[PDB]
């Protein structure tokens, strides 16, 4: 157990333009593809 | 049901790029008929004609 806590209120921070992944494994190029998934908003 | 639709994909953008043709199309044929002068001249108001 570890009680040298000090709590305070949940920080928060802006995520834009992240959690992108690959979601297939095809090799694609010059494409614009569009995809329907779990994908984390921007 | 959206899922299923997205594999086609590209024949709704087809039907949709081809009615947004023939809206602008209507908005050209109304201004190429009432348009012919950019110029709104005022009847006169004394109507000895
Ligand atoms: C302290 O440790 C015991 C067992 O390791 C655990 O049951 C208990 O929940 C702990 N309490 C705190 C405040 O960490």
């Amino acid at each position: 157990n570890l009680t040298t806590r000090t709590q305070l209120p949940p920080a928060y921070t802006n995520s834009f333009t992240r959690g992108v992944y690959y979601p297939d494994k095809v090799f694609r190029s010059s494409v614009l593809h569009s995809t329907q998934d779990l994908f984390l908003p921007f | 049901c959206s899922n299923l639709l997205l594999q086609y994909g590209s024949f709704c953008t087809q039907l949709n790029r081809a009615l947004t043709g023939i809206a602008v199309e209507q908005d050209k044929n109304t201004q190429e008929v009432f348009a012919q002068v950019k110029q709104i001249y005022k009847t006169p108001p004394i109507k000895d004609f």
